[PDB]
C-alpha cells in the first residue's frame, strides 16, 4: 500500500534537548524517518522553527499537504486541512510562521500533524509522516515554561553597546549599568562569544593626562568586569582613548556626558 | 576643520556640501585625518566622499568601511546612516530587520532623524512591541523646532500608542530618558 | 521448473560491512549467486549505487527485467514491473539513481526485487535473482542513519583553498579556521593526498625580511598540523614568499586583508 | 607599472586597452615579469595577451597556462576569467560544474561578478542546493553603486531564496558581529 | 645515426627508408652497435634489415630475435612490430589472442598504433572485457592530427563505450593517465 | 602469466620511489609471484633518464 511514517503510542516519545535561556528545542523522533524538531531562539520578536528532518535527504522539490488526520482512537472526528508547504531539495522540511504554533496546537489537542507529499526516493508514490500525540503534554510545558524563560534579544541587539558615566566618579549610570547586566547575561549563557572590544574615551573638561588615566582605569574596570564573567584574558581587548576621538559636541553639558562614554563591541562564533 | 564644526556639519547634512564649497582643498588633510588619527567625524567624512564619489573617486566598500568604523568609535550620524542605508536599499541590500538595530542604537544615543525612522518602521510591522515603549519614550521627550516633523512626531507618538496598554504607557511617561 | 536464487527466510541477512563519514555500504549475500550491494558516498550531491555482484562473472551482455515481485507470503498481490536493466559481459550489474533508491522502496514494503534473465553459464536459460526483504528494516534504518551523516562534500570541493589571516598575529579567521576544519575531516579519513602545496603570502605592512619571516614560520606551523592530520613529510611543499606578489590594492585594509592569504592545494591521482 | 596601478586597472577590465593606448612599449616587460618573477597580475595580463594576442602573437595554450597561474596565486580576476571561461566555453570546452568550484574562490575573495555568474549558474541548475546558502550570503552581503547590479543582485537574491527553506536564508543574512 | 633520431624515424616508419636512402654505408655500424652495444633502437633497426632483408641478407629468426631484443629494453614500437605480427600472421603463425598481450603493452606505453589495434582485436571479440576499460582510458586522452585518424578512434570510442556500465566507463574518464 | 610476464614500470621525477601505477603493477607481480611456485626467473633492468651525470645514473 502506502508508506506511512508514525510512531506508535509504544515508541512516541519527546525530549526537550536544549532548554537554555538561550535556546529551546523539542524534539520528537519519527521512526525509520528522522526528526521533528522544533526550535526557539532568544529574540525580541515571537519566532519558532520547526524542521522535519530527514534520514534520507529530500530527492526533488515537492509540494506538501500538511493536513490534521484525527488519530485511530478517534472515530467520527473528520480531518482538518491545514496548508500547503514546499520542501525543498537536499534541504530539511521547514514550517514556520503561525503554521509551526499550529502544529503544536494540533498537537496539544491530540490530534496527528500529517505530511503527505511524493517520495523521490520511493519511485514517486505519495507517502504520509505524521507527528505523534502520545506523550506531548508533559514536554510542552516544559518547552511553554523555557520559552518563557528566554532573554528578550538577541546577539544582534546587543553586539554593538555604548555606556555612559556619571559626572563625578569611576561608576556608570542607572542605565548603562542595566545594559552591562544584559551584555552579562547574554555573554554568560553563550559560549560561542569570542571577542570582546571595549573603547572607553571621556570629555574634555580633565587635563589631556588625567583624561587618559581616568579612560585606562575604566578600561580596566570593565576588562577585570568580563574577567569575571568567564572569558579568558587573551579574547578581551580594552583600550583607554582619554579626551580625543569627540563624537559630540564638548562644551554643551549634555554634549560632554555623551564623549563620557564605552564603547562595548561582541563578536562570536556561531 | 575643527572637530566640533565637523560634527555640527555632519549632524545638518552639508559636510559634503562644505568641503564642495573648499573647492576640495582640504581632501589630503581629510584622507590622513582619518585614516592614521582615527577621528570619528572625519572618519564619518571620508567615508562619505568616498562612497558617493565627490571629489574623490567612488569606492563604495571602502566608503562604508570607514562610515563603519565612525560608528565603531560611536557616530550617532554613522549609525543613522548605515541604518537608513540598509532599510532603502542604499549602496547595500535592503533588509529593513537588519536596519532596526542600527537605528535603535542611533535613536537611543540621541539622534532624531533614527528616532523617526525607527517609530516608521516599527509602525510597519518591521520590528516587535518590545521596542515600542522605548521608541514612544524616545519620541515623547524630543524636541523639534520644525512643524512638520513636530506633526510628524506627534502622529508616530498617537501610532505607538495604539498599541500598548495602558500600563506600559504609563510606564514609557514616567522614567528617566535624556537627548 | 528453473533457476529462483533467492535466500529463504532463514538465511536471509543484511549487513552494514562500511559504515563511516566518507562511505555506507550495505551487502545482502544471495546464496549460490553473490552479493548485492549498496553504496553511497560522500559528495555535493544524492547518489547511491547498486551492484549485484556475480560469483560467476556475467557470460554475455542480457537485457535484465527488475520487478517488485511479492513474497510466497503475500497471496492476492500483483507483480509491479519496475524497469529494464543491461547487465554487461564480466561486469557486475549496476543500478543507479532513482532506481537504487526504488530497490530499496521496494524492499522496505516486504517485497522482493527480482532480476530476471537469460544466463550464459545457464544453456542460455532464464533465471531469477531476488533479494531478501527478512530482517531488512533494521539494517535498513542503520544504512540511513549512515547516510545521514556522510560528509556533505567531496574531494573535489577541498583540492584549491584560499585562506586568511588577521591583522594582528598569526591565526587564521574564523571562515579560514572552519575551511581549514573541512579540509581536515576529509584528510583524517581519507589520507590518500599524494601534493599539499601551502603557499603563503603577507601583506605590505611589514619589511620584506620580516614578512617573508612570518610568512614561512605559518607556512610552517600549518605543515606541521597536516602532519599531525597524518600525511607524510614528502607529499607536504610549503613556501613562504612574504610580501612579495601581491594580489589586491594593498592602499587599502581591504586589499591588505585579501592579501593576507595562504593556498592550499591538494592533489591526488587516481590511477 | 608599479602593480598597485596593475591591479586597479585589470579589475576595471581596461588592462588590455590601457597596453594598447601605450602602443605596445610594455610588451617585454610584461613578458619578462610575468614569466621571471611571476607575479599574478603580470601573470594575468600576460595570460590575457597571449589569449587574445593583444601587442604580442595569440597563443590561447599559454594564455590559458598563465590566467591559471595567476589564478592559483590568489587574484579574484584570474579566478572569475578560469570560471567564466569553463561556463561559457570561450579558449575551451564549455563546462559549467567544472566552473563552478573557480567562481567560489573568487566570490569568497569579494569579486562581484563571480558572484553573480554563480547565482546565475545555481538558478540554472549547475550545481548542488548546498552552494545556495553561501551564494546567498555572498550576494546579500554584497555593496555596489551600479543600479543594474544591484538589481540583479537583489533579483538573483529572489531566485535564490525561492529553492531555500527560509531556514536557510535566516542562517545566510547572520554574521559574527553587529556590524 | 643519433639514438634520438633513430628513434624519431623508428616512430615514423622511415628507418627502413633512411637506410636505402643512405645506399646502406652504415650497415657496419648498425651491426657492431646492436650487436655488442645493445642499444634498443639499433637492435629495431637491425632486426627489421634482418628480418625483411634490405641490403642485408634475409634472416627471419635472427632478425625477429633482435627485435624481440629491442622490446626486451621496452621500446614501444618493438611491442608494437611483434604484436601486429602476431595479429597478421607476418612472419609467425596467426595468433591474435597471442599478439593482445604485446599490443597492450606497447599501448600502455603510448604507442598509438598499438592502441587502435588493441581496441579493434577486443571489438572483433579477441580478449575480455576486462581490458575494455583501460582500452577506453587510452584512446580518450589520445590526441592525434589525422583526421581520418581521429575519426577512426572516435569510432573506436563509442564502440568501446557501447560495452560497458556507467560505472566503469565513469571510472575510466575519471583516471590519471598519460603518454 | 602471460600479462605480468613482461611488466615496465616508471619512477617519479624526484624520489627514489615508483609511481602509483607502477607500484600497483608491482602489487599483481608480486601476488602472482606469492601463488605462483613455478616462476623460476626474474630479470630486472632499471634505467633512467640523462638529466643527471653518467656516474649519478649508474648510481
Amino acid at each position: 500500500m502506502g508508506k506511512r511514517y508514525v510512531a506508535t503510542p509504544q515508541q512516541s516519545q519527546w525530549e526537550m534537548v536544549v532548554n537554555t535561556p538561550l535556546e529551546c528545542q523539542l524534539v520528537h523522533p519519527i521512526p525509520s524517518f528522522g526528526d521533528a524538531v522544533f526550535s526557539s531562539r532568544a529574540n525580541k520578536k515571537i519566532n519558532l522553527d520547526f524542521e522535519l528532518k530527514m534520514r534520507r535527504p529530500m530527492g526533488e522539490t515537492r509540494n506538501v499537504s500538511l493536513i490534521s488526520m484525527p488519530p485511530p482512537w478517534r472515530p467520527g472526528e473528520h480531518a482538518d486541512r491545514i496548508t500547503n508547504l514546499k520542501f525543498f531539495k537536499q534541504f530539511d522540511g521547514y514550517v514556520g510562521g503561525q503554521t509551526a504554533w499550529g502544529i503544536l496546537s494540533e498537537l496539544e489537542k491530540g490530534r496527528y500533524p500529517t505530511f503527505s507529499y511524493q517520495d523521490w526516493q520511493s519511485r514517486d508514490q505519495r507517502i504520509e509522516v505524521a507527528l505523534s500525540s502520545v506523550l506531548f503534554q508533559n514536554k510542552y510545558n516544559a518547552f511553554s515554561d523555557c520559552i518563557s524563560n528566554l532573554l528578550k534579544y538577541s546577539f544582534e541587539d546587543i553586539a554593538f553597546t555604548i555606556l555612559h558615566y556619571e559626572r563625578q566618579g569611576d561608576q556608570l549610570t542607572k542605565a548603562s549599568k542595566k545594559r552591562l547586566s544584559q551584555i552579562a547575561d547574554y555573554i554568560r549563557h553563550n559560549q560561542d562569544i569570542d571577542l570582546v572590544l571595549v573603547a572607553t574615551y571621556t570629555d574634555s573638561t580633565d587635563g589631556k593626562s588625567a583624561s587618559q588615566s581616568l579612560s585606562e582605569r575604566r578600561a580596566e574596570s570593565l576588562r577585570d568586569y568580563f574577567q569575571s564573567l568567564g572569558l579568558p584574558e587573551d579574547r578581551i581587548q580594552v583600550q583607554g582613548y582619554g579626551k580625543r576621538r569627540p563624537i559630540a559636541d564638548n562644551g554643551s553639558p549634555i554634549g560632554k556626558d555623551k564623549n563620557r562614554r564605552v564603547v562595548i563591541s561582541l563578536g562570536r562564533t556561531q | 576643520y575643527t572637530e566640533a564644526e565637523l560634527i555640527k556639519l555632519i549632524e545638518q547634512n552639508k559636510h559634503l556640501q562644505r568641503v564642495r564649497a573648499d573647492n576640495c582643498q582640504l581632501v589630503e588633510d581629510i584622507v590622513a585625518r582619518a585614516t592614521r588619527i582615527n577621528l570619528p567625524a572625519y572618519e564619518f567624512l571620508y567615508g562619505d566622499m568616498l562612497a558617493w564619489g565627490v571629489c574623490v573617486e567612488q569606492d563604495v566598500e571602502l566608503g562604508l568601511y570607514y562610515i563603519e568604523n565612525a560608528a565603531h568609535q560611536g557616530l550617532p550620524a554613522a549609525l543613522e546612516q548605515i541604518g537608513r542605508y540598509y532599510s532603502r536599499g542604499t549602496l547595500v541590500q535592503q533588509d529593513k530587520e537588519r536596519a532596526i538595530p542600527y537605528l535603535r542604537e542611533a535613536a537611543s544615543m540621541g539622534n532624531l532623524n533614527a528616532r523617526i525612522h525607527l517609530a516608521e518602521l516599527l509602525l510597519r510591522d518591521y520590528g516587535s512591541p518590545l521596542d515600542y515603549e522605548d521608541a514612544y519614550r524616545w519620541l515623547y521627550n524630543s524636541v523639534t523646532a520644525d512643524k512638520r516633523q513636530h506633526k510628524r512626531i506627534t502622529v508616530l507618538r498617537n501610532g505607538l500608542e495604539q498599541r500598548m496598554p495602558q500600563n506600559v504607557i504609563a510606564r514609557a511617561k514616567r522614567r528617566d530618558t535624556f537627548w
